[PDB]
């Protein structure tokens, strides 16, 4: 003696994270640049040193 | 023919005869004789003569459920 | 030329069957009135939240099924290629195989070929979306749903069993039966299997042998565990410092076999990881490059050398060939394996990053204060490593 | 059901006091539809052809010749025709497509003729349709033939191999015609499964599916049309079906590479022998593993052949090189 309501199914699918990669151990290697331009600064001048 | 045959007869509900495919008209049903019936002969399976007979007679009731001669919580409430 | 001739029975039984002279199909004809059949995706998103939330993660009983919507889902974005509609196409399957696609491949027990088509349907995507997917496995794993936790242990369980009884004459017929079942479940039947590499070795030469028979899903979930355990936290300088560890020289000849025998795995995210973390300086990314060179490539060192072969490798010559041979050099038998390596180099064009690179770490190590005979042995070790990187350029890039 | 033994010259071979090696090698073995005749070929011994009539086996030992494919090459496999009684298209290894004719009032063999289309490297898979009105005459090496029969036998199209798969330099191992004769499912090297469109004569690929990631060694035809099933030099026996194109039954039965695949004329008992001389037998309605026998074979390597009327077994396998016969096996213990 009850009056069932029509079920509502859920149509949404879940987000993502900020993290683009899986771990948080992964992630923090392939955040730190590569490049030319890094290694430049430390080669400097050999002279200068010297 | 079953069917065509228990269509005319004066058990078929001819006012109640709600269908088995909404949600809300899975409770509001017909014929609550036949609901006895089947119910009382579904829930005996003690038997080794009732045994071999199971699997037609329930296929036989699930044409029944699908042209709405009887309803679903009537015949699932009242099964062992 | 008389054609053949069969029966038409009724029985209660759904899926249709064939004997030796009668077809058995279903007796109730009209069963599937109430039902329709629908539109080309729009429904299927409607339609799939209704039925396949219900035998959630399930489909593993019916691995028919998950082909026929995986197949659907490679033929809609090549139908779709054109040049507009492939950044809302691709994002639209990412949900609808993260949510109840892959999921149910987990509850598969020995099946190599349906497992390849979901795949299939992942190669469109980015390789960052597909670590998110293979990371989410393992820890909605046990903290979650039931019947795949029961099947994540049965493999696990599965997996120590060949690792156990693995030897050298019977791995005839115990590397086929490894290798499917990582064609299956390679989530949790490769972090046993990599945890026995960097403790033992001699199942390192046994494990690339059954490499030779893996799916093409296999071989990108083996680059995900590789790097799950690279930068896993542990210490990888020992208690003093004298020696680094001894599974950061038991790994590196594990990947460092893969490259060789296999010719199917692409390792370029390896090759990536070498490069970023030199940067800060890193003593396991140089074992994995100094093991590289003398595996893949012939590489050896002069250090060793007789005075009489010396003079013989400055002679330009056939007894150049024959003072390699000498000293084993290996350079004109795997000269396509080397070349295929500096493939990944040059794709990246990592190879003026590398020299750049080695260059730089070995100067920045005048200054480090650690001991006073390990300095001395660390400056050679590292000037020799880059001295063995030129002379891969020079035999690979040739013109 | 009992044991009786075949009556062919290798059981005179081993049964004398002969050591080094009594018969040499078994390289094809065809049936034509009809259901009599055999084509029983060697290495360096004799193709023999066989016609019994009546009794099982020992009624009459019909021919054998070593000088029939020449005295220098050898012949990978031999064509039956399906609309000719008499006649069985035989290719030798480098350069030779004869045709040859069976006698049976003679004691001898006589060939019709020997046609060669030119720049032929090696052929080695010749079979025509199940209803006998194409040839398909594929190298392993550079391209794929196609020619007719009833006419003449006159070269209409060729496809070459690179157009199909663009790996690398592959192999084509086996392939396999269609049942209803309308397209060739082909096996290369590295587990791709092409399918090419051959109506007539216009000779065009459909798809190509990875099967798996070895050699795919047999691929075979059901006679009610529901299915095919492939082979592997792993141990992966897939049934797919045809309507639907993927996969309904997996034989994982990993315990070596799989090397020769038959099914029954009814379709129901699936034959795979292994290459650790042990051969078996499943079923393809019925569900994955559900073996009927096992049988461990002798040292020597056995092939395994159904007949194309009634199920009558026909494996190879004694001591050196002599072939079984298995009278009225409906049960097979």
């Amino acid at each position: 003696k009850e009056k069932i309501p029509p079920p509502a199914f859920d149509e949404t699918f879940k987000k993502f994270t900020f993290i683009k990669m899986g771990n948080k151990l992964i992630n923090n290697v392939w955040k730190i640049p590569t490049g030319l331009d890094k290694i430049e600064q430390e080669v400097k001048k050999p002279e200068g040193v010297y | 023919f079953f069917i065509a045959l228990l269509r005319k007869s004066d058990s078929w509900p001819s006012s109640h005869v709600a269908n088995n495919s909404n949600y809300s008209s899975l409770n509001e049903g017909g014929n609550m004789i036949a609901a006895n019936i089947i119910s009382f002969n579904l829930s005996q399976y003690n038997e080794e003569v009732d045994k071999e007979n199971y699997e037609r007679y329930m296929d036989m009731c699930c044409i029944l459920l699908k042209n709405g001669f009887v309803n679903f919580y009537s015949i699932w409430d009242n099964v062992k | 030329h008389k054609p053949r001739l069969i029966h038409k029975y009724k029985t209660h039984e759904p899926f249709e069957s064939l004997e030796l002279n009668s077809s058995y199909v279903f007796y109730y004809s009209e069963w599937n009135s109430n039902l329709t059949p629908f539109a080309s995706v729009n429904d299927l998103f409607e339609n799939s939240h209704i039925y396949l939330s219900i035998i959630g993660p399930y489909l593993g009983r019916i691995p028919t099924l998950l082909s026929k919507i995986s197949r659907i889902g490679v033929a809609d974005i090549q139908k779709n290629h054109g040049s507009e509609s492939l950044h809302v196409t691709i994002d639209k399957w990412i949900d609808y195989v993260r949510k109840f696609i892959f999921p149910a491949t987990s509850l598969l027990q020995n099946n190599p070929i349906a497992t390849s088509e979901v795949y299939e349907l992942m190669k469109f995507f980015p390789f960052e979306k597909r670590y998110f997917i293979y990371n989410e496995m393992m820890t909605k794993l046990s903290q979650d749903i039931l019947p795949l936790k029961v099947s994540f242990n049965k493999a696990e369980r599965e997996a120590k069993s060949i690792l156990k009884a693995l030897s050298i004459d019977t791995i005839a017929k115990e590397s086929r039966r490894f290798a499917k079942l990582i064609s299956t479940n390679p989530l949790a039947s490769l972090v046993p299997a990599v945890k026995q590499i960097e403790n033992y070795d001699k199942v390192s030469e046994l494990v690339v042998y059954t490499t030779k028979y893996f799916n093409d899903f296999a071989y990108d979930v083996l680059q995900f565990v590789l790097l799950l355990r690279l930068t896993y936290n542990r210490p990888a300088v020992q208690f003093d410092g004298v020696n680094q560890a001894m599974w950061v020289q038991r790994l590196s000849i594990f990947i460092a076999g893969l490259a060789k025998n296999c010719p199917n795995m692409d390792i370029s995210n390896i090759i990536t990881y070498i490069l970023k973390t030199l940067h800060n300086g890193n003593i396991i990314a140089v074992s994995i490059l100094k093991e590289l060179i003398i595996t893949v490539g012939g590489i050896r060192d002069l250090n060793e050398v007789n005075m009489k072969q010396l003079l013989m490798l400055n002679s330009g010559s056939p007894l150049k060939q024959y003072a390699r041979h000498l000293i084993y050099d290996f350079r004109d038998d795997n000269s396509v394996i080397s070349s295929r390596l500096t493939s990944f180099f040059t794709d990246q064009s990592a190879i003026s990053e590398i020299i750049l690179l080695l260059y730089t770490l070995n100067l920045k190590a005048n200054t480090q204060n650690s001991h006073y005979k390990i300095l001395s042995t660390r400056c050679d070790e590292m000037n020799t490593l880059l001295w063995s990187f030129i002379e891969l350029i020079k035999h690979c890039l040739k013109g | 059901e009992d044991k009786r033994f075949i009556h062919v010259s290798s059981r005179s071979h081993s049964r004398f006091t002969s050591t080094p090696i009594t018969p040499n090698e078994i390289l094809s073995l065809k049936f034509h539809v009809s259901g009599s005749s055999m084509a029983y070929s060697r290495m360096d011994g004799s193709l023999t052809v066989w016609f019994i009539k009546d009794a099982s086996f020992d009624k009459s030992v019909e021919v054998y010749i070593p000088d029939c494919c020449g005295s220098d090459k050898l012949a990978t496999d031999l064509s039956w025709n399906p609309t000719s009684l008499n006649q069985i298209a035989v290719v030798s290894n480098s350069s030779e497509i004869s045709l040859l004719l069976i006698n049976e009032k003679s004691l001898t063999a006589s060939k019709l003729r020997t046609l060669s289309l030119g720049s032929k490297t090696k052929v080695n898979t010749c079979l025509y349709d199940p209803l006998g009105n194409w040839l398909l005459a594929a190298t392993k090496s550079e391209k794929i033939y196609l020619f007719d029969v009833k006419k003449d036998h006159s070269s209409v199209c060729s496809l070459n191999i690179s157009d199909i798969s663009q790996e690398d330099n592959d192999v084509v191992y086996s392939l396999a015609w269609s049942n209803g004769g309308s397209h060739i499912f082909i096996g290369f090297k590295s587990g791709y499964l092409a399918i090419l469109k051959a109506k007539h004569g216009i000779l065009e690929v459909c798809t190509k599916i990875k099967a798996h990631t070895g050699p795919i060694t047999e691929i075979k035809m059901d006679p009610w049309g529901r299915n095919f099933i492939t082979g592997s030099i792993d141990g992966n026996c897939y049934v797919w079906n045809m309507k639907s194109l993927c996969c309904e039954l997996i034989i994982n039965d990993l315990n070596s590479a799989v090397t020769t695949l038959d099914v029954c004329h009814l379709g129901k008992i699936l034959g795979i022998c292994t290459e650790d001389e042990m051969v078996y037998f499943y079923d393809l309605n019925s569900g994955n593993l559900l073996h009927s026998k096992s049988l461990a074979n002798y040292k020597t390597d056995p092939v395994l052949k159904f007949y194309p009327d009634k199920s009558w077994y026909i494996m190879s396998g004694k001591n050196d090189t002599l072939s079984n016969h298995f009278v009225k096996n409906e049960k097979n213990l």
